[PDB]
DNA sequence: GCGATACGGCACTGGCCCTCGTCTT
DNA sequence: AAGACGAGGGCCAGTGCCGTAC
């Protein structure tokens, strides 16, 4: 009821557009493809009063709001644009606090620079971080420099208190900070980190730049190579995201200068006051570089993302908000201990194995072993030169009792021993590292006259290439290699040729004991080459390898380490054990850095909510306090979000470490975020750009009808449906899926689905040429199908039909190609136009992976700002406390608080159902499906997770530490309505 | 189960035949040897180090042996538990706080009517109950990473969570030996229950300052067999297929073993100026690292036979004086983790063991 | 005297109000002790480990039971040394005359009913063939007063007088005055074969060791030491309207301690945790009354420092957070002094290596 | 014709350059 | 006695492979 999928709206009485001969089009599709077999199963409707509409349609409505959001930040915009810049004065202030500089440069000693707008970099000594030190903001009335209290020589002690630049301004509009990767200056601002607030926004000219202008990582890679008939004319279109390059690309003048010394983050607190004034004279270039970009690239910006939606949802999506305590430092704490613990025992191990095979050097029975025998093995004494002399050789040149009576003879000793120690000195140079053991075991070491000294041959590696080599043995084989790649595995007779001889003088190889511990293996080049293991002789060569790339080491292969095939030894589990460490500490080893540095600042009892304190919480000296993510608002692509750690922290598993880090973020007492994670976006996107591009409705599409069909909840979604084949849930068939959407490569799902579902080649083959069925088909000499009813012809000019490419039957990529194949904005709906240097114009492309990629993400980033823009308007209109954003690209969870948690759930709902109806809108037509209109799954809780239930490694008891519960919904929240008054 | 030769040659323990593992894991055995009571000395002070000095609000405590109302102490708690008020005195009623001591407990045994001793390293520490598990699970992460370094293969050393009785929760320890696991140290959470016994009069001086008000101290207790930790240690220093080559030594960790180093005399015969040896004797010792002294000797043998002596006493290094030394000033080096022959400074030498050991002792 | 209140209240010995008599001192009846008293005895035995491991050639520790091995509790250290002789000599190799050194709880009775007290005794058998035995047990002697001076702030407190008997042809006992009472503190006998020629017949021919192409059994020299005794000794000898403990540098249980001036800051004792580290990574043990609550008076605190032998008492300000200067103040001196918070590690450890004079 | 957008890590390496050694004038 | 070629080690950026998220 009806239509195959309808929800009571009103959203627009009409409407049909029935498109009668269409919607026969697509059931006979669907007949003959075949699905007619409806299971009749109606989704509960929902009656509920929605919030006003502001009219005529939702588009006003979102256009209205994201205008009337971001409409003082852009009167603020305008100012800097219209600014009329006063020169740099003539020498820095050397005085703590702000410094504004009006007429001719004076100094005027201010605590906060009242303006509607400036721009903002900040400085900051990496020696002691991460505190600022300096700062400079220019505004359309005059200048200013910020110093941090540093000025004073003491012993300070950092807690990171409430340091950073004071920037706001006290009530008992407004605000608009803009900068070159701004975040990273927002960071430091003092107001910034309270719980409450706030009014202040900022904008980037680094994503607005990529906006504008900006290119993939491959296009950066060779772009900066400048140091594929038609791919170089983009390379002065567009530059890379650097400051200097932005500068040079939006301005175009003279090259900006850049700090030769890097004093700020190679240099101490030292020589920074040394060189005060140059310092303040840089960053001043910086921001006035910064000044000139934007004023460039707003206007620009604003022609290429006309709708005010995008703005909007750039303004709320750089002021993101992570809540924090002393569980934070515990997690720490905790987390580099396991780590350096589990180092420790893999270092133990290993350099025990260094140790007990560097006994083999004497006598030359190192050539026998058949995995060391390619290293150096060298023995090195020296050195002397000659002082002493003349002619004679210097290298030949059971009594009881009790004396004592030589007391001092002791001293005598000892005065005899400092004097000859005192004579050696000046016959060595420098200590060089220990020559006596092998140059395997010298590099394996760390120097001696290194700060860093530790015992025995340190350095030892997962994932270096000694040592897997040392001690493991090879598939069902003798030695292991490396030269372009390391041993073979996981990422009409066929023949080859042998050869043996001797000529001189090159290492000694040994090839029987292999032969021999291949005997003792199977005691429990041809053949055995195919499915079996063995290594030849000399050669080296593939002779029957499947990867085309080679895997040094094997460091993802326990299940291939845990069946027999492949084992180590000596010996054991010891292999197994070996690799579990290695996983278990694989991400830590990879983040600890950004985990560690990872700054935060606290708030006192001063400057926190009274009425958080009146909840029973403190909690017993507890320290409550919070980081901004330092969030790039726009990178490539499409303008999703940037930033080094959060972005990609790891999930709730209970194998890697730091593992408890999504879920460190806990929320302060009396609040709590509730957030949701859209299920499914770009699926239902690549499904509504096939079904609107094919008729009106939305079930008209092989494809589409599949995705709208199932339930994640005790049924089925596509992903599952895939999983389930079988098939291998849930993940990896959502990578086989959006893996196949943009591009289905027959061996890249081949090693895939092979590598996922671990099976033989053959039915796996068999598997995907059954589910190739979706790409299919397709399009002098050519592929033998056209537009002709048949190929075979004699002379016949058509050289004017050759134009026309799309595919047939199940998918929609021929929609894609369409938004590909134009040379102008390509952009729906919303609706921004992207990249001088992916524009067909003037490109070549080559670049259609990446484009097809590049609309159904931005169909994502388009959702997920119209979610940021809707939940920010119903929550300043209602009494929703805590409007907090924090998104990860499909997710999203703000920080609420404990009383209006599920009105804040509703908010969300509500949202997804508008944007949802927005994107019907956008095609037609504005009826939207069941399954689709609303989310399935919102978490609310105190620490942002995965799922409600939550597990985890280091602090092994999650409820163990103080924690709580979360709960899934659902249907029960769709009792709570938007108005205050509830329950 | 056949480097019990290589404990009477080099005496770790006693030459009797007599030292069955039921011997020596009752505690009865006829006792240790030099290296052997050094070894324990090591790891006791290692205990030391780790539990008492880097912790604050840990103080040593004296318990007797005895009782003044004939059978001996079975556990060194309660002689500490004993001291309590005191112990409370001297931190302000600062809870939470511990007491440790290292002593020899007495336990009778009816083997199948005697009476055998061990040392025994154990903490009592005195905790509110608000954090009592906590400080259970504290101590039990702690102590096993205690005893999971120092081996080199750290995975025999386990630990177990169990219940008491009436409900109280604790852990155990275990070392995997070669005919299976073993206890070595207990750890359980004693809900007050002693104390109230001890002081049933005025229970106003058990209170303890939690914070912002007095609580009646909750009383964890950790008791470490260091005899069996050093059998533990010692059969984990022993090595097991394919390595085509195989020499006898023992691998402790250079901050437990007995000897450090070996000072010796090579080429041999030299005379007279062999009293460096001496020198570099007295200053090794006055830096407090263990050295053995080759100076008075019958062998006059092959440099393997000494060396595999050496390897069977878990020392470190071999240093070798010659009068090639005698000359410039470079001795000769043996490690024991990698048998490779080295040249050295004599000072520089100093300062290489005192850095190896101090470097040893971190990560 | 104002001694033995002033070990109570400062932890050197257990709580008692009976039992705290010297005569219930000397004896090994007890009220054990307490943390002062327990680390004084440890760097005490520390010490004496110390000045027996220089002596050349080797002597090697062992550990006695303490109850029998037939079925109690031991009187002298002696038994157990003289049960590891024979295997000692292998490791020895039989080469010359050798020692063995040991520190043990011995127990001895007390005398309504009668009980029996405990002392931690430091005992050396040294075996010495019988032509030069008299000459090693003077050596010893010599030695072991030596030992006594070194930490001693009076060499004429301590004694060693001359006896003989028909058992034991000559030996030697060190006394201290207290000078309420002149005290045994040390026994230095010259026991024959005798003791051992009674464990282990026979057949004595594992006995005899080598000395120059000779076969001769040992004559035993017995060295026992008091260390609860020599505790007690030096902590009389230390005691001088002021009361302070002037124990010896190397031999003082805490050597420093350092609180806080400024009113209760966490920065203060994020510092004060630092100098905590950095003294404790060198091996000085610190005393931490930062905590602390109160800090109340600084007189009465120095008092209190005095009396528990500190060697430095360490002041952390607030000009501290400024210019890193920290408060120093000496025991020995008592002299307000002022230094960088970075050179007090190297100023305790050289003076404490600056003790180290013979 | 095709995984896509990021984000970092460590192991290894050829190259610039200072330092010490050593042969040469 | 001064000058020049040569060997060893640190600092640097570049590259290959692995690791995480959506
Ligand atoms: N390897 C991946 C993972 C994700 N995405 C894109 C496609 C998605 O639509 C978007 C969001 O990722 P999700 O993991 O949320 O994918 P789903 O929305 O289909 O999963 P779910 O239904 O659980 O929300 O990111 C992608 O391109 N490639
Ligand atoms: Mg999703
Ligand atoms: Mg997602």
């Amino acid at each position: 009821m009806l239509s195959r999928g309808l929800h009571e709206q009103i959203f627009g009485q009409g409407g049909e557009m029935p498109g009668e001969a269409a919607v026969r089009r697509s059931v006979e599709h669907l007949q003959k493809h075949g699905l007619w077999g409806q299971p009749a199963v109606p989704l509960p409707d929902v009656e509920l009063r929605l919030p006003p509409l502001y009219g005529d349609n939702l588009d006003q409505h979102f256009r209205l709001l994201a205008q009337k959001q971001s409409l003082p930040y852009l009167e603020a915009a305008n100012l800097l644009l219209q600014a009329q810049l006063p020169p740099k004065p003539p020498a820095w202030a050397w005085a703590e606090g702000w410094t504004r500089y009006g007429p001719e440069g004076e100094a005027v000693p201010v605590a906060i620079p009242e303006e509607r707008a400036l721009v903002f970099a900040v400085a900051v000594c990496l020696a002691e971080g991460t505190c600022p030190t300096l700062a400079v903001a220019i505004s359309p009335s005059a200048w200013y420099s910020w110093c941090s209290q540093r000025l004073v020589e003491e012993r300070y002690s950092w807690t990171s208190q409430l340091s950073p630049a004071d920037l706001i301004p006290l009530e008992v509009q407004e605000q608009l900070v803009v900068g070159h990767n701004v975040s990273f200056d927002r960071a430091h601002i003092r107001e910034q980190y309270l719980i409450q607030g706030s009014r202040m926004r900022f904008l980037d000219t680094m994503s607005m730049h990529m906006a504008i202008s900006g290119l993939s990582s491959f296009q950066r890679s060779l772009w900066i190579a400048a140091k594929a008939i038609s791919s170089w004319d983009w390379l002065d279109i567009s530059s890379v995201n650097s400051l200097a390059e932005v500068h040079r690309l939006y301005v175009g003048g003279p090259p900006l200068e850049k700090e030769p010394r890097e004093l700020f983050v190679k240099g101490t607190m030292k020589d920074i006051r040394e060189n005060f004034q140059d310092l303040m004279q840089y960053c001043a270039q910086d921001v006035w570089a910064t000044h000139e970009v934007f004023q460039q690239q707003l206007p620009l910006f604003l022609e290429r993302c006309p709708h005010p939606v995008t703005l909007a949802g750039m303004l709320e999506m750089g002021v993101s908000y992570l809540p924090v305590n002393q569980n934070w430092e515990r997690y720490l704490a905790e987390a580099q201990g396991t780590y350096e613990e589990l180092q420790r025992e893999m270092k133990k191990s290993l350099m025990d194995l260094a140790n007990d095979a560097c006994q083999l050097l004497s006598g030359e029975r190192y050539k026998e072993d058949p995995w060391l025998w390619d290293l150096e093995w060298d023995l090195q004494e020296f050195k002397q030169k000659k002082a002493k002399k003349v002619k004679k050789e210097p290298a030949t040149a059971l009594g009881p009792c009790s004396e004592e009576e030589e007391f001092q003879q002791d001293v005598m000793a000892r005065a005899c021993l400092q004097k000859l120690k005192g004579t050696t000195e000046l016959l060595p140079k420098r200590p060089q590292h220990l020559p006596g053991h092998p140059g395997w075991y010298r590099k394996l070491c760390p120097r001696l006259d290194d700060p860093a000294w530790t015992p025995g041959p340190s350095l030892l590696s997962l994932q270096m290439r000694v040592t897997p080599k040392l001690m493991a043995l090879t598939w069902d084989g003798f030695p292991l290699h490396y030269s372009e790649r390391h041993g073979w595995g996981y990422l009409n007779l066929a023949k080859l040729p042998t050869g043996t001889t001797l000529e001189s003088a090159g290492v000694v190889c040994p090839y029987r004991a292999i032969e021999s511990l291949y005997r003792k293996h199977c005691l429990e080049p041809y053949n055995d080459v195919d499915i079996p293991g063995c290594w030849f002789f000399k050669l080296p060569h593939k002779d029957g390898n499947s990867c085309n790339v080679g895997s040094p080491f094997a460091k993802d292969f326990l299940p291939k380490m845990e069946d027999g095939t492949l084992q180590a030894g000596p010996g054991g589990a010891s292999g197994p054990r070996a690799l579990e460490i290695n996983k278990m500490i694989s991400f830590w080893r990879n983040a600890h850095k950004r985990i560690s540095s990872q700054m935060v600042v606290w708030l006192p009892r001063s400057a926190l909510p009274r009425a958080v304190i009146r909840h029973p919480d403190y909690d017993e000296e507890g320290l409550y306090g919070a980081i901004l993510p330092q969030v790039v608002t726009a990178g490539t692509i499409t303008r999703r979000a940037v930033e080094p750690t959060w972005l990609t922290a790891s999930n709730a598993r209970p194998d890697r470490v730091g593992s408890e880090l999504k879920a460190m973020v806990q929320a302060p007492p009396g609040y709590t975020l509730v957030g949701a994670d859209v299920d499914s976006q770009e699926l239902w996107i690549a499904a509504v750009l096939g079904d609107a591009h094919f008729a009106g409705m939305h079930g008209c599409t092989a494809f589409g009808w599949m995705t709208l069909q199932g339930r994640k909840s005790r049924g089925t979604d596509l992903h599952s449906k895939t999983a389930t084949t079988v098939g291998i849930s849930r993940e990896h068939a959502k990578i086989f899926n959006y893996g196949r959407i943009y591009g289905a490569g027959q061996p890249f799902a081949e090693r895939l689905l092979m590598q996922f579902n671990h099976r033989l080649t053959q039915q796996e083959a068999a598997e995907k040429a059954q589910q190739m069925y979706a790409a299919t088909k397709g399009l002098l000499r050519k592929v033998q199908r056209e537009t002709a009813r048949k190929s075979q012809w004699k002379k016949w000019e058509v050289v004017a039909e050759r134009a026309w490419k799309g595919g047939t039957e199940s998918e929609m990529f021929n929609k894609l190609e369409s938004i590909a194949t134009s040379d102008i904005p390509r952009t729906p709906v919303l609706g921004c136009c992207i990249s001088r240097a992916l524009e067909p114009s003037a490109v070549q492309e080559e670049f259609m992976t990446s484009r097809v990629n590049w609309v159904v993400q931005s169909s994502a980033v388009d959702y997920l700002h119209l979610m940021l823009v809707a939940m920010k308007w119903l929550f300043e209109e209602f009494a929703i406390d805590g409007r907090f954003c924090i998104s990860i690209h499909d997710e999203v969870r703000y920080l609420v608080r404990e009383e209006d948690r599920y009105r804040a759930a509703l908010a969300l709902q509500i949202t997804n159902l508008l944007t949802r109806c927005m994107f019907a809108y956008k095609l037609g037509l504005n009826d939207l499906p069941q399954s689709v209109a609303f989310f399935s799954a919102v978490d609310i809780d105190r620490c942002l997770r995965k799922e409600v239930t939550m597990d985890c490694k280091t602090p092994s008891n999650p409820t163990g530490m103080e924690r709580r519960y979360g709960i899934p919904q659902g249907e029960a929240l769709d009792i709570y309505q938007i108005i205050e008054l509830t329950k | 189960a056949l480097l019990e030769i290589c404990q009477r040659r080099h005496f770790l323990s006693g030459s009797k035949q007599q030292l069955s593992r039921d011997s020596l894991l009752s505690g009865c055995h006829p006792g240790f040897g030099p290296l052997g009571v050094e070894l324990r000395k090591n790891l006791a002070a290692e205990w030391w180090t780790s539990v008492v000095v880097f912790r604050e609000q840990v103080f040593p405590v004296d318990a007797l042996h005895h009782k003044p109302g004939g059978k001996l102490r079975e556990n060194l708690l309660h002689g500490a538990l004993e001291h309590y008020v005191n112990c409370l005195d001297l931190v302000n009623k600062r809870l939470p706080y511990g007491l440790a001591q290292i002593g020899v407990c007495f336990h009778p045994v009816f083997d199948t009517k005697s009476i055998g001793e061990k040392t025994e390293a154990s903490l009592v520490w005195f905790t509110p109950p608000r954090t009592s598990n906590q400080w259970l699970d504290f101590w039990l992460r702690h102590r096993l990473q205690w005893w999971r370094k120092f081996a080199m293969s750290p995975s025999n050393f386990s630990s177990s969570d169990c219940q008491d009785e009436e409900g109280r929760k604790g852990n155990k320890l275990y070392y995997n030996f070669p005919w299976g696991k073993e206890l070595i140290e207990t750890l359980w959470n004693l809900g007050d229950h002693e104390l109230l016994h001890m002081y049933p009069g005025n229970v106003s001086k058990l209170h303890g300052r939690d914070g912002r008000k007095n609580v009646v101290p909750c009383v964890l207790s950790v008791n470490g067999d260091l005899d069996r930790g050093m059998l533990a240690y010692l059969y984990d220093s022993f090595q097991t297929r394919k390595k085509n080559l195989h020499r006898k030594v023992l691998k402790l960790h250079p901050c437990l073993a007995p000897i450090k180093v070996a000072l010796d005399v090579g080429r041999g015969p030299t005379l007279e100026l062999r009293q460096v040896c001496q020198g570099l004797f007295n200053e090794l010792l006055e830096n407090g690292i263990s050295v053995w002294p080759g100076y008075l000797e019958t062998m006059q043998s092959s440099l393997e036979q000494l060396y595999s002596k050496y390897d069977e006493m878990s020392i470190l290094f071999t240093v070798l004086v010659t009068e090639t030394t005698l000359e410039n000033g470079l001795i000769h080096l043996r490690s024991r983790d990698t048998t490779m022959k080295e040249m050295m400074h004599i000072s520089k030498l100093k300062d290489f063991l005192i850095k190896y050991i101090s470097s040893a002792k971190n990560v």
